[PDB]
């Protein structure tokens, strides 16, 4: 223990932080990037469908 | 007489590299056996994962164990990995040889 | 001690639960929020 | 992090007297006693103040103490009133009226930018928390990067408060944009994994976080198009051992990967070292399993790709040679001499003279290689070799240097005396 | 020196046995060219080029054997012919 202890719990709360939340906040991005940007060309798609059918109006 | 003369060609060139394959391969003696150890050590070890820090319990001198901080911090530091490993001695009724 | 770091191994798998339900959400409703954005587009072109 | 909290710790626990100060006309005294207690935020919502509860009063402190923009004083100011904002009772729905408020934004930006390395990182907290141009009027070539940096480096002294800034800078699109409209994101990109640094770790993983958000945007990925030593940085990262970090490089290259022939020829390169890392080191992240799946993937979609080339011969048609995966397979080099055949062996006949005499030394040896290959598999090719000459200029650079050149050159002499011999 | 903990549990695949296979693996290959340069009398990603190298060494040694077999067998030829 004593400083062992010490390292060994600072360790445990730097894994805490760094390890859990690169991957968290990283995967939270990249998916809502990911995420948005096909439902956004879906709606360009659906906007596409639109356009054609006021062109036939 | 041309086959005869191209096969000792290729046998000389192959012996030309040969002799330094064979230097190599004497040092690759002692890597092959540091290689060995570690892996002999690493598949008797059981590693933790909740610590993600491989766990070791072994018979060392309990007097000379003290001088194990130096060879941890040497690790530490070649490593550079800010994370230190920290080294216990737990008392057990086995006794070690 | 030891039971620190099972509770650090716990808030761990909470946070990457987390990450994994967020994005799910995320990508939830950015379906909708894209959906309501193209419908108004429609609306401007109706204009 | 654990150097933005010596550093907040650094601040707090030097004093500095807001009465005096007051008295002197630094700062105004109503202005100072704001500043003090936003600093002792902590004691008041201890002793539950109405000001700590109120999140105005707790809003009107923190405006008050980022209004200057002294190294120390703002400096201690900042990091105490940080700190106990972090806390529940202190400065809890004060951070919220402080985002909502245009006023405390402002008020923080004197404090930011221009001020003490100390200071900027004793507000970087309250900058980089979310919840404008000012914000990206603080991104620049230099910005305060070099303050927070080694240089000018003050109390604090920690570059990896200029990292933060740059990955919430990331976060947000249209602050990426600035960030990329601002110089130094390329040269950046050389050193995102610190090769050797206590901090190594934290910043290598600040920056793989930086460049998987430039992954995600279409702008940053032509930045990224254009920038320098990003395949260094991915080499130097897969020489790193940093799980973690190597988990987040590899999903900023799966994000990164686009079809892009260079880079993708490149990463496949990578990709097969990628696969091995993967193999050699086991990685306790599932993401790096995925991420090893794709890499393998797109190193097959590249090798696909590839194929095409070498049956076409883009190498000799560029002038530089290589060892052909094609070439070292019989069957895909006789594929890729029928496609010379063709034309009677025409790009044959390139690749023969390329051996007899080539722009590089790997070149030759390829072309060697390549031809003892397809000797073996196809009876003109050694035939199309003696006629070129080829076969002696490769026996004699056997016996001469470049002990693997002189072995693919023995080979191929080798592959020539087979039909020679009766 | 630690206990063989993992072997006990399981010798198959163990923690790192498929790294110890691995290694096993290079060994193997080490031997083979330390006897192959034994044989020769030589002084005696690394392991895999000292593979590649001995696989290199066989392949000349074999195509030296092979050109020397046809070089008897043309003597054959030649001293049938000259004969007759």
């Amino acid at each position: 223990n004593d400083a062992d202890v010490s390292k060994q719990i600072q360790q445990m709360v730097r894994f805490i932080r760094q390890e859990a939340e690169e991957k968290a906040n990283e995967i939270s991005v990249s998916a809502e990037e990911e995420f948005n940007i096909e439902k956004l060309q879906l709606v360009e798609a659906e906007k596409k469908k639109i356009r054609q059918e006021y062109e036939r109006k | 007489s041309e086959l005869k003369t191209t096969l000792d060609a290729g046998l000389l060139h192959r012996g030309n590299l040969l002799q330094t394959i064979g230097d190599q391969f004497e040092q690759w003696n002692l890597l092959v056996k540091r290689e060995k150890s570690i892996y002999h050590t690493l598949n008797m070890l059981s590693l933790d994962v909740t610590k993600k820090c491989l766990v070791g319990e072994g018979w060392s001198p309990v007097f000379a164990t003290k001088q194990i901080q130096d060879a941890l911090e040497r690790a530490a530091f070649d490593s550079n990995s800010q994370v230190g490993a920290i080294f216990q001695v737990l008392h057990t009724k086995e006794s070690p040889p | 001690g030891i039971q620190q770091l099972l509770a650090a191994e716990q808030e761990a798998q909470h946070i990457v639960a987390a990450a994994r339900n967020a994005k799910m959400a995320r990508l939830r409703q950015a379906k909708e929020e894209a959906e309501r954005e193209i419908a108004e587009h429609r609306a401007q072109v109706e204009r | 992090m654990d150097h933005a909290e010596l550093t907040t710790e650094q601040v707090l626990k030097r004093d500095i007297p807001w009465e005096t100060y007051m008295t002197t006309k630094l700062i105004s005294g109503t202005g100072l006693q704001l500043l003090r207690r936003y600093d002792n935020r902590s004691e008041s919502h201890r002793a539950q103040l109405l000001d700590d509860d109120g999140p105005s009063y707790v809003r009107v402190f923190v405006s008050i103490l980022r209004d200057i923009y002294k190294e120390e004083t703002v400096e201690y100011v900042l990091a105490l009133i940080d700190e106990m904002l972090t806390a529940n009772p202190k400065r809890a729905r004060l951070f919220h009226d402080k985002s909502l408020a245009s006023e405390d934004t402002y008020e923080p930006f004197l404090r930011l930018l221009w001020k003490g390395n100390w200071f900027i990182q004793e507000k970087s907290c309250k900058i980089l928390a979310s919840i404008t141009t000012i914000d990206d009027v603080l991104k620049l070539l230099v910005e305060w990067l070099c303050a927070q940096l080694k240089k000018p480096s003050h109390p604090s002294r920690g570059v990896p408060v200029a990292i933060n800034c740059l990955a919430a800078l990331l976060k947000e699109p249209m602050v990426r944009s600035s960030f990329v409209q601002a110089d130094g994101v390329k040269l950046l990109t050389p050193l995102i994994s610190p090769a050797s640094t206590q901090q190594s770790i934290q910043l290598l993983y600040e920056t793989c976080l930086c460049v998987w958000l430039l992954s995600y945007y279409e702008p940053a990925v032509e930045y990224l198009a254009t920038t320098r030593t990003l395949p260094r940085l991915i080499d130097v990262v897969k020489s790193s051992t940093k799980e973690k970090v190597v988990r987040v490089v590899v999903l900023i290259l799966r994000n990164l990967l686009p079809k892009g022939n260079f880079a993708a020829q490149m990463i496949d390169l990578g990709l097969p070292q990628v696969v091995q890392s993967l193999k050699a080191q086991a990685w306790s992240d599932e993401d790096l399993l995925e991420g090893l799946n794709q890499l393998e993937e797109g190193l097959k979609d590249n090798i696909k790709r590839l194929s095409s080339f070498d049956k076409y011969k883009q190498e000799v048609l560029l002038g530089h040679l290589d060892w052909s995966p094609m070439h070292k397979d019989p069957l895909f080099w006789r594929d890729n001499i029928t496609n010379f055949e063709e034309n009677d062996f025409q790009i044959l006949r390139v690749l023969l003279t390329i051996l007899d005499t080539s722009s590089d030394p790997r070149a030759l040896a390829v072309a060697c290689f390549d031809l003892s290959q397809f000797i073996q598999y196809h009876p003109a090719g050694r035939v199309i070799v003696t006629d070129l000459k080829a076969k002696e200029r490769v026996m004699k650079l056997m016996n001469h240097e470049n002990t693997e050149v002189t072995k693919s050159a023995l080979l191929c002499i080798q592959r020539l005396f087979l039909g020679a011999k009766y | 020196q630690f206990k063989d903990l993992n072997s006990e549990k399981s010798p198959f695949q163990r923690t790192y046995a498929a790294q110890i296979k691995k290694c096993a693996e290079m060994a193997r290959k080490l031997r083979f060219f330390k006897e192959q340069m034994l044989k020769a009398g030589i002084l005696s990603d690394l392991e895999v080029k000292l593979g590649d190298l001995e696989a290199e060494l066989v392949e000349i040694n074999a195509n030296g054997d092979k050109l020397q077999r046809a070089h008897s067998e043309l003597v054959e030829y030649k001293l049938v012919l000259q004969k007759a």
